[PDB]
């Protein structure tokens, strides 16, 4: 079971853009 | 432009699972 | 491995083994001696 730190850091990876939003 | 989202699965597990069939392993 | 599901149902992945070990004057007649049973499955319950 991975940790929140590992999961989130791997999420914020290899993306070239801006202007983000959040989806439930 | 970009979206970060959380999706809550209900009826299934998320991690891949493995089952033994006495010779024919199933993933 | 338990978890929840729609309408508050509980889904579970189960591996169960249970039972006795064979050990032969009415001794076996008194003791449980229920054999051995293993079941591996997955099910959900309201």
């Amino acid at each position: 079971i991975p940790g929140v730190a590992t999961v989130v850091e791997r999420l914020l990876n290899n993306g070239k853009a801006l202007s983000n939003r959040q989806a439930q | 432009k970009v979206n970060f989202g959380v999706i809550k699965l209900k009826n299934t597990f998320v991690s891949d699972r493995t089952y033994n069939m006495r010779g024919e392993d199933i993933v | 491995i338990p978890r929840f599901s729609s309408r508050g149902q509980i889904e579970m992945s189960l591996t169960i083994e249970d039972g006795t070990g064979n050990s032969q004057n009415e001794n076996t007649s008194v003791l449980p001696e229920v054999g051995r049973t293993k079941i591996s499955t997955i099910a959900r319950v309201p």
